[PDB]
């Protein structure tokens, strides 16, 4: 029945999980478990239906995507992490006219630089739909989902101030604003190109079921 | 010789090296400006991120070649 249905993306634009209990694994940036639940996400996001996205599904990405992070601890890659692993299957993704860039590597870029990634990576003629990039930069990894018209769910595994995780329907202005929150700019006097390299660039790689 | 780093943040660093250097040896002056360490460095030259093991000879890399670097992103 409608009235028994949990909030989901089907009605929403904002939908939060409701465990908080991994959060200092998930905000811990000595650890790889950021990146292996956005890893997860993009497995169990890029199949779902908007009705489906709700906090019990949020949750589930947590869940498993700890259990997974612990079962490779215990003993094709993205950031060491095995893409078999997740179901996933990776694609080239990367800015070819651009003297960062290799065949192989992920796409590399600054806050500049997104929105012309995003426009590349939003061009069926380049990616499939749906498709996910998963985000890095050196304290923090994010999962875009390109959903099939074109607009985005951004998963996040910080949440809000640290707190729990949340996936936002984005259109591209709103994706653009919300990366340079996630990913502002920094910068402070006497800062070394590893922090700023750390700071303000991103590797995106690319990924389907 | 003098080669060029241009890093992705838009830093251009000069390095004093000699065709026989690896790039490891490269990697290490960088980290000496920078702090990076080498494992972390991504260093790009005609569209091929370059191997540790080989020297700047090995890709014909002379004298006031600039190299693209990239760092490696945790997450």
């Amino acid at each position: 029945m409608p009235e028994e249905e949990q909030d989901s993306l089907a009605a929403f634009s904002r939908i939060e999980a409701n465990i908080t209990q991994y959060d200092p694994l998930l905000d811990n940036a000595g650890k790889s478990a950021c990146t292996c639940i956005c890893l997860k996400a993009a497995e169990m996001l890029l199949e779902a239906s908007p009705d489906q996205v709700n906090a019990g599904l949020i949750d589930d990405i947590l869940v498993e995507g700890v259990a997974d992070y612990n079962r490779f601890k215990v003993g094709t890659s993205v950031e060491n992490y095995e893409l078999n692993t997740f179901e996933l299957k990776r694609l080239e993704f990367r800015d070819v006219d651009n003297p960062f860039s290799a065949e192989g590597n992920p796409y590399a870029g600054t806050l500049d630089s997104f929105a012309k990634m995003m426009e590349k990576a939003s061009d069926s003629k380049d990616l499939p739909k749906p498709v996910a990039l998963v985000m890095t930069k050196s304290n923090m990894t994010i999962t875009i989902v390109i959903r099939p018209d074109g607009k985005y769910w951004l998963f996040d595994p910080h949440g809000t101030n640290g707190k729990g995780a949340y996936i936002e329907s984005c259109n591209t202005d709103e994706l653009i604003k919300k990366i340079k929150e996630i990913f502002p700019k920094t910068s402070y006097p006497g800062m070394t190109e590893d922090e700023n390299l750390g700071f303000n660039s991103f590797e995106a790689y690319a990924v389907r079921r | 010789m003098q080669i060029f780093v241009k890093t992705l943040t838009g830093k251009t660093i000069t390095l004093e090296v000699e065709p026989s250097d690896t790039i490891e040896n490269v990697k290490a002056k960088i980290q000496d400006k920078e702090g990076i360490p080498p494992d972390q460095q991504r260093l790009i030259f005609a569209g091929k991120q370059l191997e540790d093991g080989r020297t700047l000879s090995d890709y014909n890399i002379q004298k006031e070649s600039t190299l693209h670097l990239v760092l490696r992103l945790r997450g």
